[PDB]
């Protein structure tokens, strides 16, 4: 996977040059964002379970998916959704802390479409739950950290779409 | 092929398995020489105590014809 | 599997795509086809 | 009444970072100190004590 | 990068980054000004650092350049300097990133295979990088010399 | 002859510590032009730069004492550290000592020393021999050198030899500046602490000026150590308020702030019209050579 | 897989007959090839690393392929290319000593184009690598042995492309 | 395994009492020694191969063991001995970092004495090889860290006794 | 021994030896006379073979015995001569056995690690065994030249 | 300006060790010497080893540069390359009786 | 495909927001650049017949490609090459006039990479030819217009990579 710093490193090294002024500027910009990234990551780790709980409450509960026959039926499957939302949130936090959403399409989106197609998961329902998580985390962490987290979560949603 | 026989006691340090476990907690197996180092590294890293080991098959210091 | 269990088909959740790859591996009978289910993982970022 | 006689040779491809062409001049400026050809024939060396024994 | 390494460890344990990892990343991002400055310094001293590094290496082991060695002529010595510039760029990458993963990814995986297919003395390569480190420390601030010497030392250990 | 190398080894064997040390020193002197060139990289010097730096930091008297202790295989920590090393490490360490002596970083040999007859004969044999048996003889000679706990002995100890002139300035004959130069060559900074006034304005090369008599005394006690100053000429002019500006150029025959044994050093003195030495600035003039640079 | 001998054997067996004259002359031709193939295999086993070394030095080495951007950059990718060449050389020797490309197209062409495309491998650079392999093998094995080795390597190249 | 901190914690927990003044003093001692231990680890990681090579050369090379009929004789046994000494160096460095010998007891010493007895490997020779490693590492790291490194290596040799 | 190799294959397959293995052992036992002749010739002419091959190797790669090299010094060139003696005797063992098992077991497994530890250029050693191949082929008969060349080719490829 | 510098061109700031490296000299120019005016007065020129041109130029600095505004002398020691590029430039801040620098 | 103005309009539409100060300033920037782009388009339309000629002459004449075996060999292939370069020139001029890269995204690089790969044509030499025509157009048009043309062209090269 690639972060904001190794992204600049590989961008320079593909042409093989050294680190010029633009590379140093990009690294300094990432270092400036690092404070916000670290604070948001710590808060999200602290409130991970509550965030997914609230998103599930406001996006999935009391609907056809949770009703009998629905994909959220069969409590093993409900726990599977809880774990999946936890995975999405944790890897979104990883991507936000890295500054590049390469881990999202490497360790997360890789095979996700075919997985959900085989398992009959409601893709739009999962996407909607992801925006619910995005809104909850944005409210919890603020405007800028919420901005970055929403960027990466919506990248995940676009990958699902 | 110059195999090794080892008795090792491997406790359980993370999970309380509710079914019978002597067969893998205190066992004496025959290990090939090539895999002995890897097996012993794995056992130590898993935390077992190597009670005993002996070259059951093969001859010590064979400068040739060890297969 | 430990030192006493015969290996069995697994249904891992992680890492990514491992579940679909194992599903494609195990849903086909022996010698069903010669294609490669998972020839390799196309890396998202190419070093150099 | 000048005229531009374009030549056989293709236009020289610009040097890149990976190519050691730009290091060629640096190596020449180095001019590393080589080694004289050793005068050893090994026939008069006898392998009973000439090999180390420590 | 250090952030990438911490993320990988957290993913391996299947958990969020611990407070220790978070504080380490915070300290790294705060102190990144010095790392960028030292990368700039090594980039600027690139030409000289390579020059006297190769000179000291050849003096310490002229067999690599002498008849029979890998880089006997000026042409192959130029290639050797090119490789030394590669490794300088990799150490700069490591300094800016903060972690040795770029170094391992670019110039330490299969390096024994590379320098056994090329016949290059890997011990000679290690000595060349070591002289590189010595000259860089000489022309660098002492504490910052140690900061770059961490990555130079890691490359030396992997080469050896 | 097949037995040339063992015969030369035995011949080096009967020689004493003084003969062995003189022979190895002259071998280093003849090295490259007459003996085998040195390629120190082949030896793992990384486990030896610690002792090399320690010996460089040691003072010249203790430097020669440690060298003779190694030569006669004395029981010292440095001797044991040398002995535990591999023979190639030992030879590379001796070559590093020779390089340090040539560059002035370590206390060199007495001026105009001459080899003994037996050592000269053995060195002529070494020069006649091929490079392979040359290096073999050198390695075998150096291996037994250094103290290893066991059955060993030395017939006679090689004791360290127990054993100053006024500096002459062309165009400058100021008593204060002459006393300054002579007492720095003698390391008489205690005398200099009153030889210059209480201002204590010193200008180390590539550094900002030092302020304070105590600061100047600390600088003299720490940095300046056994410096060999050989000024060439000088010019004196009247500065403001009767101050004397003295620009004196010479050379420093010792490593000094990354300075060579021969370096065009220049001292600019603002000396008090009534006092003595208000400010001193030391500058090592550049040339097609720059190793003390630190970039930024 | 199969070679010429097993090809004649199973061609007879599928019709369920003994060895007719055509099979006898085919076997005689293969036996006549015989010692030439075994000698070429022995010399290749002698200088196994050699042919790949000078083939790389001829075609791939010192180029944009081994430069940044090119797929040969980094020691890992370089050693991967060397390992690929060693695979190709051993399969070429096997196919030579057997007399058929069944070993290759069962152990080479199966999914190889698609896996190299997934890795973004340069098919042209690979083909040039096998070419340089061919000349280096020819210069050490002779004229006819080198020719048949080049034929097998050309089949490998065609399958790769 | 254990470190100094875990050793102190277990020593307190066995009698089930809180960390008293002596435990805090030991923890302070380890915390002070941490910087020195890390620097020594960096040096040994620098010179891992060279330390082993020098130790074997000054300890076993051109001796009885390396000659035909010796345990270190033959390339396979030479490689085995080199690997054993490399692992010894690495695990002694591990113990130096941890401040405790538990890693050596439960990762380097159980199943090794009787393994050497089964293989006929010279314990008296491997002891001297470890001592040569100790001398080389002492010369590299210095007397301060070298003393504790030698303490751990002496522990290894005693356990191997 | 090819007999031991065939026994290993048969026991792995859990079957008695096949006609191929029987014919192989029969041919080996019938050619044992010529194999022993080749072994005796190599043993008799060992010192001249090794010395000529070592000198040809020196001419190929002078840096091996140049100052600062692994073979530098009469000790470190006599050790090359000793290593060449070891490998020649190993080739004799392999010739008399008919298979490469003793060679792989005594000089091929762990050889790269040993030479990495000692700093030796295994490529140079491969050139040396090549030169021993030409020297032995010159001193030896033409018909058995191919047979000895097969084992020399094996060793050169493996240790390359 | 720095094109007059040699590729191995070095700068010697006052009270500081020499700086070697083209981009290093660029950095010195663009973060240390920032909008300062100098008043050179006189100079001397002669040859030097390796074909260099040693030029000692004395002038007055009218801008704050490490202290001593206006009342400090700048000595440019120009070891110029034989081609013409400045192989080494040393800027020495000769000081009046003013102290506390 | 959309110009800079239409891209801004579509962005504001997707956010459901009016053209705020950022949109107005971007549109004013495009309006300022309009005169420059129009004059550059007129000049490049003047010289379009010859510009590719000198670009190829300084790029891909008397090289390996032009000779038989080179992918530019034969009148048919060379005409295809010059037509490809003319396509690049015309569509990059289109992109410069529009002030947006979407035209090249959908009408130029869409499928071009795999098309070249299937055709076997040299992508690296195509990149070099695009670079050469970049310098030619820069010299022909000026500094700022040349810079815009170069950013479009090397974006094309990056897509073609
Ligand atoms: C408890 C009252 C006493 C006691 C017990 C104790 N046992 C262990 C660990 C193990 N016990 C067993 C025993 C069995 N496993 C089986 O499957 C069966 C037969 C079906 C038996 C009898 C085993 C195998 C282990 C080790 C492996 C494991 O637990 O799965 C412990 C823990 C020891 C440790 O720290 O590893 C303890 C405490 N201890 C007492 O003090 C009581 C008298
Ligand atoms: C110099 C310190 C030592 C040395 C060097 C040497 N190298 C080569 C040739 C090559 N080296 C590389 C290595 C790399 N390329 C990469 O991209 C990476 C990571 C960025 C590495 C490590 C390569 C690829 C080559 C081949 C040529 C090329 O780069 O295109 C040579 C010449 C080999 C030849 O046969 O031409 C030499 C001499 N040799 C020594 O002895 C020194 C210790
Ligand atoms: C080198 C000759 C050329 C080249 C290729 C290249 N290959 C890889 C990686 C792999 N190559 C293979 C291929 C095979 N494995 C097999 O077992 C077989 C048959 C025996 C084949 C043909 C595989 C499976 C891999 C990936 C797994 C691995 O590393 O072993 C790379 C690296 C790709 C990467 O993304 O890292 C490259 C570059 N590239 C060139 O430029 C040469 C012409
Ligand atoms: C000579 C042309 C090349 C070379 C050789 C070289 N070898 C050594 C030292 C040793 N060689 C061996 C090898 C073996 N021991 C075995 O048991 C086997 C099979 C029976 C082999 C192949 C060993 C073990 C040693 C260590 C010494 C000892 O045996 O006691 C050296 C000396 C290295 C040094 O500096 O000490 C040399 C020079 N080196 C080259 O560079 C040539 C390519
Ligand atoms: C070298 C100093 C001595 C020596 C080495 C030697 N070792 C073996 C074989 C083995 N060594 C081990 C060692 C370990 N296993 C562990 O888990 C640990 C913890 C790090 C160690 C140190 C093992 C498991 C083996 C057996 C498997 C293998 O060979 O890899 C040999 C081979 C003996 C034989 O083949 O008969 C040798 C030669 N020999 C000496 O003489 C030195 C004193
Ligand atoms: C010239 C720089 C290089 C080159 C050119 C070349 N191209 C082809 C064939 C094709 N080129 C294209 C590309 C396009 N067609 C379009 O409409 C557009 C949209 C913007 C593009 C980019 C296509 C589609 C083809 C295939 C059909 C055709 O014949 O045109 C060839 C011939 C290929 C063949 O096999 O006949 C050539 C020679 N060749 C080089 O070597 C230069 C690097
Ligand atoms: C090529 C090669 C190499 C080999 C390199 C070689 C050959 C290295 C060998 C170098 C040699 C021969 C070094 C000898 C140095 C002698 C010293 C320091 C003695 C000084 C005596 C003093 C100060 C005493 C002075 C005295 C005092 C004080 C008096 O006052 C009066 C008495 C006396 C005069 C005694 C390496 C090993 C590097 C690597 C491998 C490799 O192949």
């Amino acid at each position: 996977m690639q972060d904001a710093i190794t992204a600049v490193i590989n961008s320079a090294d593909v042409q093989g040059k050294y680190l010029d002024g633009a590379a140093m500027d990009k690294l300094k910009s990432y270092f400036a964002s690092g404070e916000l990234r670290v604070r948001a990551a710590s808060v999200i780790s602290a409130n991970a379970a509550t965030i997914v709980k609230e998103a599930v409450a406001k996006s999935l509960l009391y609907s056809d998916v949770t009703r009998p026959g629905g994909n959220m039926y069969t409590t093993r499957r409900y726990a599977a959704c809880i774990r999946d939302l936890d995975y999405y949130l944790r890897y979104a936090t990883y991507a936000m802390l890295a500054g590049d959403a390469s881990i999202l399409d490497e360790r997360v989106l890789n095979g996700l479409k075919e997985t959900y197609n085989s398992l009959g998961v409601p893709i739009s329902s999962t996407v909607q739950a992801i925006q619910a998580i995005k809104e909850v985390t944005a409210s919890l962490v603020g405007a800028d950290a919420g901005k970055e987290m929403g960027v990466y979560l919506d990248y995940i949603c676009s990958g699902l779409s | 092929m110059r195999m090794f026989r080892i008795t090792a006691c491997v406790p359980s340090q993370t999970r309380i398995r509710t079914q019978r476990e002597l067969q893998n907690t205190y066992f004496t197996k025959l290990v090939p020489y090539d895999n002995w180092f890897r097996e012993q590294q794995r056992i130590m890293k898993m935390g077992g105590k190597i009670v005993k080991v002996e070259l059951a098959t093969g001859r010590p210091g064979t400068n040739a014809g060890l297969a | 599997f430990g030192e006493d269990t015969v290996p069995y088909r697994r249904f891992p959740t992680l890492p990514a795509a491992n579940f679909p790859n194992t599903e494609r591996l195990y849903n086909k009978l022996t010698k069903q086809d010669k294609e490669l289910v998972v020839p390799s993982f196309t890396p998202v970022v190419k070093v150099g | 009444w000048q005229n531009e006689v374009r030549r056989f040779i293709p236009q020289e491809k610009k040097l890149t970072a990976g190519n050691p062409m730009n290091f060629l001049g640096m190596a020449r400026s180095i001019n590393p100190a080589a080694n004289t050809i050793p005068k050893v024939s090994a026939q008069n060396i006898n392998i009973e004590a000439s090999v180390p024994r420590r | 990068s250090i952030v990438t390494k911490s993320i990988v460890n957290a993913d391996a344990e299947a958990r969020y980054l611990s407070p220790g990892e978070l504080d380490r990343i915070k300290a790294f991002v705060t102190g990144g000004a010095a790392r960028l400055r030292i990368a700039e310094t090594l980039t600027g001293s690139r030409e000289t650092i390579v020059k006297q590094a190769g000179d000291r290496l050849f003096q310490k082991r002229p067999d690599i350049v002498s008849p029979g060695g890998n880089a006997y002529g000026e042409e192959m010595t130029a290639t050797c300097l090119r490789d030394m510039d590669y490794y300088l760029r990799l150490v700069t990458y490591g300094v800016v990133s903060g972690d040795v993963t770029p170094i391992e990814e670019i110039g330490l995986v299969g390096v024994r295979e590379m320098y056994r297919s090329l016949g290059t003395p890997i011990e000679a390569v290690a000595q060349s990088v070591r002289e590189m480190k010595e000259v860089a420390s000489g022309l660098m601030s002492s504490d910052d010399a140690a900061e770059a010497s961490a990555y130079f030392d890691f490359v030396i250990g992997k080469m050896s | 002859a097949a037995d040339v190398v063992p015969a030369t080894i035995a011949r080096f064997s009967q020689l004493n510590a003084e003969d062995q040390l003189a022979l190895i020193w002259f071998a280093y002197l003849e090295m490259g032009k007459t003996l085998t060139i040195a390629a120190p990289g082949a030896a793992s010097m990384q486990l030896a730069e610690n002792a090399l730096k320690e010996i460089q930091a040691m003072g010249p008297l203790q430097q020669t004492q440690a060298m003779c202790d190694l030569a006669n295989r004395a029981d010292t920590p440095l001797c044991r550290t040398y002995a535990s090393w591999s023979p190639n490490i030992k030879l590379g360490f001796w070559y590093r000592l020779g390089e340090l002596m040539e560059q002035g970083f370590v206390a060199p040999i007495p001026a105009g020393y001459q080899l003994s007859a037996n050592a000269n004969a053995v060195l002529a044999t070494i020069q006649g021999l091929e490079s392979g048996q040359q290096i073999t003889v050198l390695r075998n000679a150096v291996v037994d050198m250094g103290f290893t706990a066991g059955k060993d002995g030395k017939r006679i100890a090689e004791p360290v030899v127990p054993p100053r002139t006024k500096v002459s300035i062309e165009g400058v004959t100021n008593a204060t500046v002459l006393n300054y130069m002579d007492n720095l060559n003698a390391n008489d900074f205690d005398t200099l602490i009153e030889l210059f006034t209480s201002d204590g304005a010193l200008q180390p090369p590539f550094q900002r000026p030092i302020v304070g008599k105590e600061n100047v005394l600390r600088f003299f006690r720490e940095e300046c150590q056994n410096l060999k100053l050989i000024p060439e000429r000088g010019v004196t002019e009247p500065a403001e308020d009767g101050f004397t500006q003295i620009k004196v150029t010479g050379k420093v025959q010792t490593p000094w702030f990354g300075g060579n044994v021969g370096m065009n050093i220049a001292w600019r003195f603002l000396l008090n019209p009534e006092g003595k030495i208000f400010f001193v600035a030391i500058d090592l003039l550049a040339s097609p050579k720059e190793l003390l640079n630190f970039a930024r």
